[PDB]
């Protein structure tokens, strides 16, 4: 069964970083990309970046410099690492599987709040 | 970046009604466009990919069409479970972007 | 005949491979690349009477009949030398036979190992089709 589960810190401040974890199951990371998408309170979806099955990564041009995505194929985990936090980074963060140009399975999303 | 202009922002419809939600790309996306539905407090769910292909399990009252730069999601005879929000996303290259969303609500 | 990637892509789109069983067109070009290096006359002798043929390297033991392979099934009901042609209609028609569902591309070991999971769309981007 395909599952994506996010785990994050929940609350962070502009002075720390932020690493969210995406623990997948029911499929190999070598065969699929995993995208990171977020949704600000009462806002629409925003694309952050992704890592392909081959380990290459692509990022939202605007947030590219604050982001880093990596994964451990053996642990079945994908990581979103973000820094230089702003309060506008407050959002629900989702990892979703990419199967040949469509996000077919999405995690439940973790809510992150960026304080002072 | 290719940006997507989705409209309308909100739609008020009755069950049984047919509604159209459009997404216009700022550049040619070559049919690599998906639609998602997000219901109150749930992750988005894939409805349509590559402009026209319904995802597995999706009822046939949903149909996508498009080509080039203007894309549409049509819902024929809308059902109670159809209300919620809809977003289009392109996959023409990276970075991918989503449309601003359309809120479909009960008239 | 060695096809250029866009040429191969336009041919495959013509023959209905774009989004065939939900597989984006790039998957097909990537598979051709790694299987035969785009060479319609590629051939590959396997450890068993088997031999893979043409652009998508179709196997002589199960899909095309070469009549030189211990145990053909000729599931594509085609002679293997039909596959060794400049025109890809036969190769494509057999491939469509092989890919019955959304996981059918696994038929090609190179696609599963070298294409699945990568940006296969890269093979067709910039191709006029």
């Amino acid at each position: 069964q395909v599952q994506l589960q996010e785990s994050g810190p929940g609350l962070v401040a502009p002075s720390q970083s932020l690493s969210i974890t995406c623990t997948v199951s029911g499929f190999s990371l070598t065969g699929y990309g995993v995208n990171w998408v977020r949704q600000p309170p009462g806002k629409g979806l925003e694309w952050l970046g992704m890592i392909w099955g081959d380990g290459n990564t692509d990022y939202n041009s605007a947030l590219k410099s604050r982001l880093s995505i990596s994964k451990d194929n053996s642990k079945s985990q994908v990581f979103l690492k973000m820094n230089s936090l702003h309060t506008d980074d407050t959002a629900r963060y989702y990892c979703a599987r990419e199967r040949d140009y469509r996000l077919d399975y999405w995690g439940q999303g973790t809510t992150l709040t960026v304080s002072s | 970046d290719i940006v997507l202009t989705q409209s309308p922002a909100s739609l008020s419809a009755s069950v049984g009604e047919t509604v159209t939600i459009t997404c216009r790309a700022s550049g040619n996306i070559h049919n690599y466009l998906a639609w998602y539905q997000q219901k109150q407090g749930k992750s988005p769910q894939l409805l349509v990919y590559y402009t026209t292909t319904l995802a597995d399990g999706v009822p046939s009252r949903f149909s996508g069409s498009g080509s080039g730069t203007q894309y549409s999601l049509k819902i024929n005879s809308l059902q109670p479970e159809d209300f919620g929000s809809y977003y289009c996303q392109h996959f023409a290259s990276t970075p991918r972007t989503f449309g601003g969303g359309t809120k479909l609500e009960i008239k | 005949k060695v096809f250029g990637r866009c040429e191969l892509a336009a041919a495959m789109k013509r023959h209905g491979l774009d989004n065939y069983r939900g597989y984006s067109l790039g998957n097909w070009v990537c598979a051709a690349k790694f299987e035969s290096n785009f060479n319609t006359q590629a051939t590959n002798r396997n450890t068993d009477g088997s031999t893979d043929y043409g652009i998508l390297q179709i196997n002589s033991r199960w899909w095309c009949n070469d009549g030189r392979t211990p145990g053909s099934r000729n599931l594509c009901n085609i002679p293997c030398s039909a596959l060794l042609s400049s025109d890809i209609t036969a190769s494509v028609n057999c491939a469509k036979k092989i890919v019955s569902d959304g996981n059918g591309m696994n038929a090609w070991v190179a696609w599963r190992n070298r294409c699945k999971g990568t940006d296969v769309q890269a093979w067709i981007r910039g191709c006029r089709l």
